[PDB]
């Protein structure tokens, strides 16, 4: 139950530090929170800095990445288990680097 | 123009013949030094650089006159 | 073999030995760089003595 | 400030002192960024580095008179970037050696600047080649 | 004569270009891939991505990832990739020896996976002297 | 034929040895390249500095 | 003059402080923008990753006897971790982050987890 405290970037004035579970990883992909705003995966948050009337501020982009479900054939060179065991550490590393980038 | 010999006071802010620029500053900063640099540069030219010293001690005027002599100005 | 064993050997030797020859040439220009300052800085003694000889002549006056 | 302005200076100074004044203005505005410039964009970085070299260009020794021709080439060297490769310290030594080498081995620059009193293209090219050869011999150190 | 190759990583996109062959090293296979290939989905892990561009056989070593490697538009979702000759030989060999120093440490089953990943860092590094 | 084949291989090795002699002597002479001007010029310059001091 | 001169010193120092903190503001803005640009750089990879993970979990209906990274069967020993920023004066950052940290580690010692 390796949950982390990364400070997500909500607003320029104050950004509240959220707590998210990391390592159990919820193998459907959805990385979930401290139980009450838990996030479905592929619904991503990408913050964008644009000026309002006049000041600096950050505005989120809740872009939803469309997914082509499968390739027409989708062969495997590996087994269905080994591919996930080699893939989920990659997504773990991606989420760790995102929790460093947004924290920074 | 009137070259002082200084890139600072000859590129940023000129001193032309006729314009009475002013060397203000804190004590011991180089006012007498910039004035001496101007009078010492003004050798190749033809100007008669009258240097009046008011209330400076005698020994500093001796140092400045012997500096002028050493540089030939 | 036929192309490269000559296309990388002989020209390399040529540029290598011409680099020693060019070093000898620029070294000869460094032997000239001796003269470039040396004949004048042997005089710079009498230069800084005789230039101030005129101020010492003003001192004689 | 000086109330006269560019109505006093010679045409060579009327050319090069403009860029010098503008670059010193930008460097003095950006002076606070110098200690905090951490991989900021290339425009700010190079402009601030040339300003850090420009103040060293400005500072000159005691009782050293720089006649008009030599300070002209000195300002040009400082403002158009032909000393950006050197660090902050070596600007002074490089410029003294460059002024010596130029005033002693390119007397045509003296003829042009002392005589025609403008920084025309032949003088600009002569100074460019002289500064380039002096940078080569200063890499040879 | 090639494919659209996109080797990605967390904070970068290492090498997006077109190459004749792709010899990515998975766990079960070092599957050579080349134009018009049928869509396979490899679990590419430690090993060299030897590719043969017609200029030369420039190698890049990737620490791990995945490759939805399909019909000339492949996306090798590499964890960590160092392209071409960006890796340095003598430091790589000293890094292999330091990986040996990390190999003999301690601790049961907790730290032996880090020991494995240090060994496999060395397997990533052997590409440098081979490059 | 064994002699002829190892003659081929050793001929490759010999052109490699010539390129290696080139690559080594390049380093040696290019080290000499700036060092000769440095030796002559700085030997003049520092000796000038000291002679100029004693003559001041 | 030791009365006016002290106030001239404070005026100069406060003006220099305003200049320095304005430089730090612009530097921090450029740093935020370059971190945002690094995130935008990293977004294609994560996009294709959250598409491929859905692809894999669509082929296999989470039918798996594998994946040590999904051993969800107890709450024995949580390992909470904090990513914190390394600068001085840091706004009100560090106190907030380690305050959430202290609250959650107290709530974890409630459960008896031996949080590392
Ligand atoms: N370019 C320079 N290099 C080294 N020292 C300098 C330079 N310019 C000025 N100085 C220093 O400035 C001092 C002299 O400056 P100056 O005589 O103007 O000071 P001052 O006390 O304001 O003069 P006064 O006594 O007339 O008020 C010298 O001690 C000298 O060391």
């Amino acid at each position: 139950k390796v949950e982390m405290l990364y400070t997500k970037f909500v607003s320029l004035v104050k950004s509240d530090p959220v707590i998210h579970t990391l390592l159990p990883l919820s193998p459907k992909g959805e990385i979930c929170d401290i139980n009450g705003k838990c996030v479905d995966a592929a619904e991503d948050e990408l913050f964008r800095l644009t000026t309002k009337e006049g000041k600096l501020t950050v505005e989120r982009d809740m872009i939803k990445t469309e997914t082509p479900a499968f390739s027409p054939i989708l062969e495997f060179e590996q087994d269905p288990a080994q591919i996930l065991d080699a893939l989920l550490p990659l997504y773990l590393n991606s989420q760790i680097l995102r929790a460093l980038q947004e924290s920074l | 123009p009137l070259q002082t010999g200084l890139i600072a006071i000859d590129a940023m802010i000129p001193v032309g013949r006729g314009q009475r620029e002013l060397i203000i500053g804190d004590r011991q900063t180089g006012k007498t030094a910039v004035a001496t640099d101007t009078i010492l540069n003004q050798q190749g030219q033809n100007v008669i650089c009258v240097y009046v010293a008011i209330g400076q001690k005698a020994s500093s005027v001796a140092q400045v006159v012997t500096n002028f002599q050493e540089r030939g100005a | 073999t036929i192309r490269n064993s000559e296309e990388l050997r002989g020209k390399a030797i040529e540029q290598l030995e011409k680099a020693r020859a060019r070093l000898k040439k620029v070294e000869m220009d460094a032997d000239q760089f001796r003269v470039n300052g040396y004949s004048e800085i042997e005089r710079e003694k009498m230069n800084l003595i005789n230039s101030t000889y005129k101020t010492l002549e003003q001192f004689e006056n | 400030v000086s109330r006269v302005g560019s109505a006093a200076q010679i045409k060579a100074m009327k050319k090069v002192a403009g860029k010098l004044k503008l670059e010193l203005a930008q460097f003095a505005e950006l002076e606070a960024f110098a200690q905090f410039a951490s991989d900021l964009d290339k425009a700010t970085q190079n402009q601030l580095a040339r300003g850090q070299r420009l103040r060293e260009l400005l500072k000159q020794p005691q009782s050293a008179p720089l006649t008009v021709e030599e300070q002209v080439m000195t300002i040009y060297t400082g403002t158009n970037g032909y000393l950006d490769s050197l660090e902050l310290d070596q600007v002074r030594k490089y410029l003294v050696e460059l002024r010596t080498y130029v005033k002693t081995n390119k007397p045509e620059f003296q003829e042009i600047i002392s005589s025609t009193k403008t920084f025309t293209e032949e003088a600009e090219a002569l100074l460019k080649e002289a500064i380039q050869e002096q940078m080569e011999r200063f890499l040879l150190q | 004569m090639t494919l659209n190759l996109c080797v990605l990583t967390p904070n970068r996109s290492i090498w997006n270009s077109e190459v004749k062959e792709i010899i990515l090293s998975t766990n079960s296979g070092q599957i050579g891939v080349l134009p018009n290939h049928a869509p396979t989905a490899t679990a590419v892990d430690i090993g060299i991505l030897r590719i043969r561009l017609n200029d030369q056989w420039l190698t890049l070593a990737l620490m791990g990832g995945f490759a939805r490697i399909g019909n000339n538009e492949i996306t090798i979702l590499v964890n960590d990739a160092e392209r071409g000759s960006d890796i340095d030989p003598q430091e790589a060999q000293q890094t292999l020896e330091i990986a040996e120093a990390n190999l003999r440490k301690a601790e049961g089953k907790r730290q032996k996976i880090e020991a494995n990943l240090a060994l496999r860092r060395a397997r990533t590094r052997v590409e440098a002297s081979n490059t | 034929l064994g002699d002829f084949m190892d003659k081929r291989d050793a001929s490759i090795k010999e052109q490699l040895s010539g390129v290696k002699d080139t690559s080594s002597e390049v380093k040696q002479l290019e080290e000499q390249a700036n060092a000769v001007m440095r030796a002559a010029r700085a030997e003049i310059s520092a000796a000038l500095n000291k002679m100029k001091k004693e003559t001041q | 003059c030791a009365n006016l001169r002290e106030l001239r010193d404070r005026i100069g120092s406060v003006k220099n402080t305003q200049k320095i903190t304005e430089a730090m503001k612009l530097v921090a803005a450029a740093k935020v923008r370059r971190a945002q640009e690094a995130v935008v750089n990293g977004r294609p990879f994560s996009e294709t990753l959250v598409e491929v993970l859905y692809n894999m979990n669509e082929q296999l209906q989470t039918e798996d006897v594998d994946v040590p990274l999904t051993k969800i069967r107890t709450v024995k020993k949580v390992a909470l971790m904090v990513v914190t920023g390394d600068r001085g004066l840091c706004g009100g950052f560090n106190n907030m982050l380690l305050k959430k940290a202290e609250s959650r580690i107290a709530e974890l010692k409630k459960l008896g987890v031996d949080y590392t």
